[PDB]
């Protein structure tokens, strides 16, 4: 029932005052899902690309957290092409870090500043994570080529 | 202690598969028991590992994954381990862990859990052991998952066939000094076969073979598990003879007392559990042909039996395999042999003993082994009773076994009459038909007769075994065998008579203890035990 | 140039590999850091070979047994590879660790210490070996000095050197499985207790924890002595300052919530807690007891065993 009303609130405020290049709307096709957007950050090789999420909140949130994949293949340390994310507030505590102090614009704020700033630690693609770590340019080509070919239109 | 945690654990499994949910909360302080594995042993161990992974692999509680990585930890970490105690924790562990989770990447978990146990396991040989008599234990006990059974079994048959398993060529490889052949055939097998044992020369070269009957076991479980009892593969493995010394005679290789002796002794007791585990493999199988082999292999068991009991005296420092002691006694002096019944009686003693005051026999009842064992002594051992009677009322080595078969045949006897199932109202039908049996062993047509009358009828037949006793120990056990029949019952005056009879005895030596017991038999049933202490007293004195 | 070891392993042992050692020659580090990056599934088999293919039985097997094990701690360290492949690497590590001759495992553990004093111990999985290490130097009886003398000298100088304040209580929790004497957990905890001061206050309470599971196996007197010393002047400081409560109310609590759980499972806990609380002569009682000790006792008094003998003393 927290549910509803998580839901409720949040959908609108993500409707008319969302965080600035996020968006996140009820998916048209899966009304209990949600489809977010990502659009590529100014000085990164994600520049000039959408990022379409499947975003779907666990029937026990706002205690759970949400479980959200990119539909858009990302060239990334600390996510697989698949579009899993290594990030603690997608998990529950003591590893993760998700409380209802927290919420999809949060989270989605969370994520845009990971694309920012990768964190080499929580490496899912070892290789993509090294060669951020060693070969910047490799990287930053590679990924910006990847966000021209999936992010693109 | 050891109830108080059995009981603790049993309650805990109870509540567990009747709330998870409820203690899942507190799971969290069973994780915490993990460091005090210190005080608890293997058994209490299985049942410990088995609730927290019935905890973690509850289908909702896999979001609380925690416990189910930190005991992954722990198994790795104490499975590592050098030191034995260590490593067997993580081994049983891992085992029983890998059990439940396994009710297509679970599959491939489980392998590797288990190839990696197999492969950290190889170096030691008691773990191997271990390893592969936990496996066994656990794909009987637990039905799980066939996919997983059918990956084992092509593992364990195949390195089983490569391990042991070699031809059935006359001369076996190594520079050994002693006569090595392919000995303890059945003969009615085509000789000029393939599967053979390389036993000895495994032996040899350890000075693997001491986990071979384990294995064999194993091997078999993952048999009938997948072909549900079809042993059709196998039944060329009782045919095979196996690579061994002359081991027949000890007498030969007399006074020159080696590293030899060790080789023997081991040898011999490996080839008897080797036995015994074909035994509990084909014991189920009803085929003549395959019961017929049982025997030959019995006879086989029981002539090594007393070979190993002859070479430690010169050297010093299932149940339903007793259908076969239908068989009548062929005693080879005079004209199933004596080594034949010493062996079967020597086994059913050494499992009553531990059963009744071992994992096979402890997860059967108690009530289990006495219901059919009644079947299973009186009606045949009686008849082994009365040719042991006719023999000692009449060379050396024969008269040293039958007195010990004497001994034993009355020590199950008092085994199976001492059970206190019997004060208990549901067990006195058994004892209705026992004494109906033991008065109908002289004379047959007195049935339902009062509980009295059998009593006094069945220790009449036990008493006058007396003259025919030719040691101090079969004597003792057949006054303390009519003490807990005349107990059920004015028969202190017979306990003391025959006690006093056997104190008086020659007897050609004598154990304190046994003298000790007899003693006390005599002194606390006599009359009046200050004149009968006065009678001791005033002979004490003409010594 | 992989699949020019899988062959090597799949027919024989140490006949064409201990040679196969001696041809190559150049460095595994390539053949493992860029291969992992890649697919560490090699990896995983990769170490089957060598080890079956560098049996210890020769030393031209062993000392390249020990600068695999060299580089492969400095990989899982420095390296943000994957938890799954370091899950298996390690079990390799461990799995074979155990039938080493005296003079390597030595210097290996002296790399070990040299990692406590400065290395990036970013994970102590990389520490998960320095248990079974010191296991199997005691099991070899043999002067290499015997294997338990290096054993005594080695953990006096992992207590004699600094100790990573990061993962002071990861490091604490290893001596939880070696097999030690009351001198050898004795040394260690009082380290490990030096380190409480040198600390942010809320994990002192899981440290507690684990010092007191190796106290289960050493000392209790040592291990309460030391939590009681350290809250008196902690609460004497907060005193004399009012003369960080709302917080310092909460661990003081949650430790003594931990040592009740723990003197729940061992009764002898719970004797020498009180043996060292006890008046005897009112001398003793006018440096021992306190304002936290006391706390503790009056959660105490909630044991079944225990209620009595608690409030008696507190009376009297």
């Amino acid at each position: 029932m927290q549910r509803a009303s998580r839901l409720k609130r949040e959908l609108h405020m993500l409707a008319t005052e969302p965080p600035p290049g996020i968006t996140c709307w009820q998916d048209k096709d899966q009304m209990d899902d949600l489809r977010a957007q990502i659009l590529g950050g100014a000085n990164t090789p994600y520049e000039k690309g959408v990022f379409k999420l499947e975003v779907i909140i666990p029937e026990r949130y706002p205690f759970e957290p949400p479980q959200i994949r990119f539909l858009t293949p990302i060239y990334h340390p600390n996510i697989d092409s698949a579009g899993r994310i290594c990030l603690d507030v997608l998990k529950l505590p003591p590893k993760g870090a998700w409380r209802p102090s927290l919420n999809i614009a949060t989270v989605l704020t969370s994520i845009q500043l990971l694309m920012s700033e990768p964190n080499p630690d929580d490496p899912l693609m070892a290789d993509i994570s090294s060669e951020f770590k060693y070969n910047k340019p490799a990287f930053l080509k590679n990924a910006r080529q990847w966000t021209e070919k999936h992010a693109r239109q | 202690n050891e109830a108080e945690v059995d009981t603790a654990l049993d309650v805990l499994l109870e509540l567990v598969v009747l709330n998870p949910s409820a203690m899942m909360m507190n799971a969290v302080f069973v994780k915490g028991i993990l460091d005090y594995l210190d005080n608890i042993s293997p058994q209490q161990i299985r049942k410990l590992f088995y609730v927290l992974s019935t905890l973690a692999f509850s289908k909702q509680n896999e979001a609380s994954s925690h416990i189910q990585d930190d005991m992954h930890l722990v198994i790795r970490k104490q499975l590592s381990s050098t030191v034995f105690k260590y490593k067997l924790i993580g081994i049983i562990g891992a085992v029983t862990m890998a059990g439940i989770m396994a009710a297509d990447e679970q599959c491939t978990q489980v392998t590797s859990l288990l190839q990696l146990v197999h492969s950290c396991s190889e170096q030691s040989p008691q773990a191997s052991a271990l390893y592969y008599d936990e496996f066994a234990n656990l794909i009987q006990h637990e039905k799980l998952d066939p996919k997983a059974l059918e990956w084992v079994g092509h593992t364990i048959c195949n390195d089983f066939q490569d391990a042991f398993v070699v031809d059935s060529c006359v001369v076996p490889e190594g520079d050994f000094p002693f006569p090595v052949k392919a000995l303890y055939g059945l003969e009615e097998y085509d000789t000029q076969d393939g599967i053979a044992i390389n036993l000895l020369p495994l032996l040899f070269s350890q000075d693997s073979p001491l986990c071979l009957a384990p294995y064999f076991r194993l091997l078999r479980l993952c048999v009938e598990r997948q072909h549900n009892g079809n042993l059709e593969e196998i039944d060329g493995l009782l045919d095979c003879p196996i690579f061994l010394t002359d081991l027949e005679p000890g007498e030969k290789l007399e006074s020159m007392s080696a590293k030899e002796r060790s080789f023997m002794c081991s040898l011999i007791f490996l080839t008897l559990n080797w036995f015994r585990e074909i035994v509990n493999a084909f014991c189920q199988e009803t085929s003549p042909e395959m019961k017929g082999k049982v025997l030959t292999r019995l006879k086989h068991i029981v002539e090594l039996q007393i070979i190993l009991e002859k070479y430690l005296a010169v050297t010093p420092d299932d149940i339903e395999v007793f259908s076969i002691l239908h068989c009548g006694l062929v005693t080879k002096f005079i004209l199933l042999g004596p080594p034949e019944l010493l062996f079967l009686l020597e086994d059913l003693s050494q499992k009553l003993e531990s059963m009744l005051t071992f994992s096979h026999l402890q997860q059967r009842s108690a009530q289990e082994i006495v219901h059919c064992v009644f079947q299973l002594l009186t009606p045949m051992c009686n008849h082994l009773e009365n040719i042991h009677n006719y023999f000692q009322c009449l060379k050396v080595q024969e008269y040293h076994i039958m007195s010990s078969c004497y001994q034993r045949l009355l020590q199950i006897f008092h085994g199976l009459f001492a059970w206190s199932g019997f004060s208990q109202p549901e067990n006195q039908n058994l004892l209705y038909s026992a004494l109906h049996v033991l008065s109908s062993r002289l004379k047959q047509g007195e049935h339902s007769q009062p509980l009295e009358e059998l009593l006094s009828q069945s220790v009449h037949y036990l008493q006058n075994f007396h003259q025919s006793i030719p040691s101090f120990q079969c004597a003792l056990y057949l006054i303390r065998l009519l003490m807990v029949i005349l107990e059920k019952s004015q028969n202190k005056e017979k306990i003391a008579s025959l006690a006093r009879q056997f104190l008086c005895r020659v007897w050609p030596n004598i154990s304190n203890d046994q003298l000790h017991a007899l003693l006390c038999i005599y002194l606390e049933h006599t009359e009046s035990i200050l004149k009968a202490i006065e009678e001791i007293a005033g002979v004490g004195v003409p010594e | 140039m992989d699949q020019k070891i899988l062959s090597l392993a799949a027919e024989k042992t140490a006949d064409k590999l201990q040679e196969f050692l001696q041809t190559l020659r150049e460095g595994d580090l390539t053949n493992l850091l860029q291969n992992q990056a890649v697919k560490g599934k090699v990896a995983g088999a990769l170490l089957r070979a060598i080890f079956k293919g560098s049996p210890c039985s020769e030393e031209a097997g062993t000392l390249r047994r020990r600068k695999i094990y060299t580089c492969c701690i400095q990989l899982v360290e420095s390296g943000d590879l994957q938890k799954e492949i370091v899950s298996e690497i390690i079990g390799l590590l461990m799995l074979e660790a155990h039938h080493f001759p005296g003079p390597l495992l030595v210097e290996l553990a002296n790399e070990f210490i040299s990692a406590v004093r400065e290395g990036s111990l970013v994970n102590g999985k990389s520490l998960e070996l320095l248990p079974i290490i010191l296991t199997a130097l005691a099991t070899k009886k043999e002067n290499l000095l015997s294997g338990e003398e290096c054993k005594k000298q080695l953990i006096n100088t992992l207590c004699s050197g600094r100790w990573d304040q990061q993962y002071v209580i990861q490091l604490t929790s290893m001596f939880k499985d070696v097999p030690l004497t009351a001198e050898e957990v004795e040394f260690v905890v009082e380290k490990a207790l030096s380190m409480f001061s040198k600390m942010n206050l809320q994990e002192i309470p899981p440290l507690v924890y684990q010092l007191l599971v190796l106290s289960s196996k050493g000392s209790r007197k040592s291990v309460l002595e030391g939590i009681i010393a350290f809250f008196s002047a902690l609460d004497k400081q907060h005193n004399e300052e009012q003369s960080p409560s709302g917080e310092l109310r909460h661990v003081e609590g949650t430790i003594i919530l931990h040592i009740v759980f723990a003197i729940k499972l061992d009764y002898e806990l719970g004797r020498e807690l009180v043996k060292h609380l006890k008046v005897g002569q009112q001398g003793d009682s006018n440096n021992n007891l306190s304002p936290f000790s006391i706390a503790l006792l009056l959660s105490v008094t909630r044991i079944q065993r225990f209620q009595d003998q608690v409030l008696d003393l507190l009376k009297t």
